[PDB]
């Protein structure tokens, strides 16, 4: 395939240089499991059982006994299947662009096949992180005119049924109050037998360089972020707390443990981009080729996420 | 079956597919067996 | 309108808790249920599900149904439904019944009365009384715990 | 009200004749159909299946859908829909199309082949100013409010 | 001034960290949606038509036919890119929709826009429809993302 096909030989080749997403740090080794589907749905079955009224005392005789109820759920998950086109030079016209540093018309904005396609695939990886992180795909800073997508698609920050903290606007600057709010969200987390895994906090650079300063007279060898470390041993069973910093987010802090068992991710094996085998070719030297990435794949206990935006006015 | 493999030889565009979402998982389990994340 | 909400949930159940965990609208039965108790089961006409149920007639080709009804025409309470086959589990008014009713969109002790859509109202010839307050599932779906133990005298 | 019926079948289909066993309303696409033809798809809103579509601009968060609509604002023909995606395939009203159409359930029977026809504001084809089409045939009639007919639709007039 | 690729270099290499708002330049040249199935046609360029509406214009028949801005009854096509090597538009007849960033006059979604003397269009014969409010990037040059779909009144 790779005599016959210059193409596909240009990607296996320059596929090694496209950069690892950054999602990755996200989530633990195990909570990652691949899925063989391009697009469609899969189906999960949860069995609940729930007490319908006080016990009844069995004194002397008695014929009407209070019941323990049952509840089915069905849980679905989504994926989608979404494509990009991108132009470039073709490999026999290449050798009329190549100039003495660079290759391609520069004043037309054209690039050979490798270097289109190793910037298209990291916009896609871009996007895919995004995504994940925020649950809505949109290109517009502003977050407006998002595509639709189905039910059942969500990321970690728009998680329904999960807990949610608003720090006022008026103590957009006051760590204490922050901290506050934290606490609370930590109080409403419900972890239950999944306790003794390691947490994950993910913060804005604000966030970050307010964590930073010492704890408050202030005090030493103390800082808000090991205070907030602390906070979170206290009820993770003294494991593990990681904390990251992603400029995708704003102004919001998201805490959720790394147990497979409450959150789980798992993606299709083909949600990475990938080249399509149709290329558009014509008489003159631009040719198109297809990028195809699928999402959705991200399954969360509900009442596990806590989810704290800091109201800037 | 990966396009890690120097030998690998991908007679159709499906086994290459196959080849790039088999580099893909390497690459992920690679970075997660060489990842340190920093305590404290 | 379903008993078994059509559209799946996105999201696993969290069950480390054992408290209100009961005021579902799939909570079919009773809170109190005895072994000795008669039941029935009819074709549904409709969803009379959690509703009080009375006889309908057709042209007579067919065999008769229950449908959501109530005042001098109630003949039952509908407790369950098998959807496959449009079978509604008929609980007779004549036998006493203690579970979770669609209510009329109340304080405990208060008397109830079936409406002409088979759902309970404040207060006259059915014995029901509410054993707590409405719960509200959606914006027009209100459930509340009561007790019918056959019909009053006028 | 769907591509496929909701409803299941209780007898096998009939594969012995050949004539007539087109005047389905899974029939998607069109009759006669070019290679260089411009498809594209859209977010659905409501069922525009084998309708003329018109563009929906909600509040500005989420994209522009495609609704069943005609008149002045008449952007294209819908085609096909995927309902799992909620996607419809629309053929710009520039591109010429020729296919089977719902017709409006008024004076059904007076359509006759030769015919001109217009979109209405439903997205349904009745008899005759603004768009340039033809009926190729007679009404069919699928379910007690469903009609469909064989129309040419080739662009925009004076 | 008008140029697709600005003739002043650049002082500073750019941060290719972010990905969102990174298309609103002028040296877009195309549409944001682009089928395989569509035509385009180069013609001699009389003056600067890029990003905007053209028509045909006859010389005295020494030289053959060349486009030069402009709209209204007269409207051919739509100019989405340009080659100044060549003095060469392409061009997207009428015939054929096309999506992309064109100028507008110196404006919300759904708003009906028809092309002026000067190739430039503006609010409400209706020839495209507007996808979004009009993006600044000069004192005079404002661009609008259309959707043209030919000419109906």
């Amino acid at each position: 395939l790779f005599d016959e096909n210059y193409y596909a030989k240009a990607v296996a080749n320059i596929i090694g240089e496209v950069k690892d997403p950054i999602m990755y740090k996200w989530f633990s080794p195990d909570q990652i499991e691949d899925v063989d589907l391009q697009m469609g749905y899969q189906k999960t079955v949860k069995w609940d059982a729930f007490l319908n009224a006080n016990p009844t005392t069995i004194a002397n005789e008695v014929n009407t006994i209070s019941t323990i109820g049952f509840s089915s759920e069905v849980v679905r998950l989504n994926y989608l299947k979404l494509q990009y086109k991108f132009r470039h030079l073709k490999q026999t016209s290449e050798k009329f662009y190549t100039s003495d540093s660079y290759i391609g018309d520069i004043n037309n904005n054209l690039l050979p096949f490798a270097q289109a396609y190793k910037l298209a695939s990291s916009e896609i990886i871009k996007l895919i992180n995004h995504f994940v992180l925020t649950g809505t795909v949109s290109i517009q800073k502003d977050g407006k005119n998002q595509k639709r997508l189905l039910p059942n698609m969500y990321g970690l920050l728009n998680m329904p049924e999960q807990i949610k903290e608003e720090v006022a606007s008026g103590d957009k600057d006051k760590m204490d109050k922050i901290f506050e709010k934290i606490e609370a969200g930590l109080s409403k987390l419900e972890l239950g037998d999944e306790f003794s895994t390691p947490m994950m906090v993910i913060v804005d650079p604000a966030t970050s360089l307010k964590l930073v300063k010492p704890y408050a007279a202030a005090s030493s060898c103390e800082k808000w972020e090991d205070v907030l470390i602390q906070t979170i041993k206290a009820i993770n069973n003294r494991e593990d707390v990681y904390i990251e910093t992603s400029n995708l987010l704003k102004h919001k802090i998201l805490i959720y443990p790394l147990n497979s068992e409450l959150i789980k991710f798992k993606p299709s094996k083909y949600m990475l981009p990938t080249p399509n085998e149709q290329v558009d070719k014509d008489s003159t030297d631009v040719a198109h080729s297809y990028i195809d990435f699928v999402l959705g794949g991200l399954l969360a206990t509900r009442k596990t996420i806590l989810q704290v935006n800091i109201k800037q006015s | 079956a990966s396009l890690l493999d120097s030998n690998f030889v991908p007679i159709n565009f499906t086994e290459f597919v196959q080849a790039i979402s088999n580099t893909y998982k390497q690459r992920r389990i690679q970075f997660y067996e060489n990842l340190k994340r920093h305590k404290r | 309108l379903m008993k078994n909400p059509q559209q799946d949930s996105g999201l696993l159940s969290n069950s480390i808790d054992f408290r209100d965990q009961n005021l579902i609208f799939s909570n079919s039965g009773g809170v109190c249920t005895s072994s000795k108790d008669k039941i029935e089961n009819y074709p549904a006409k409709g969803y009379p599900y959690k509703r009080g149920v009375k006889l309908s007639f057709g042209d007579g080709t067919t065999e008769l149904e229950v449908e959501a009804g109530g005042g001098d025409d109630l003949y039952g309470v509908c407790s369950d439904i098998d959807e496959f086959s449009g079978m509604a589990t008929v609980i007779p008014i004549t036998n006493n019944f203690t579970g979770y009713l669609t209510l009329k969109k109340v304080n405990p002790g208060d008397k109830l009365n079936f409406n002409q859509h088979g759902e309970l109202e404040k207060v006259k010839s059915v014995n029901a009384i509410a054993l707590s307050k409405a719960h509200k599932l959606t914006e027009d779906l209100f459930i509340v715990l009561a007790s019918v133990f056959g019909n009053r005298a006028i």
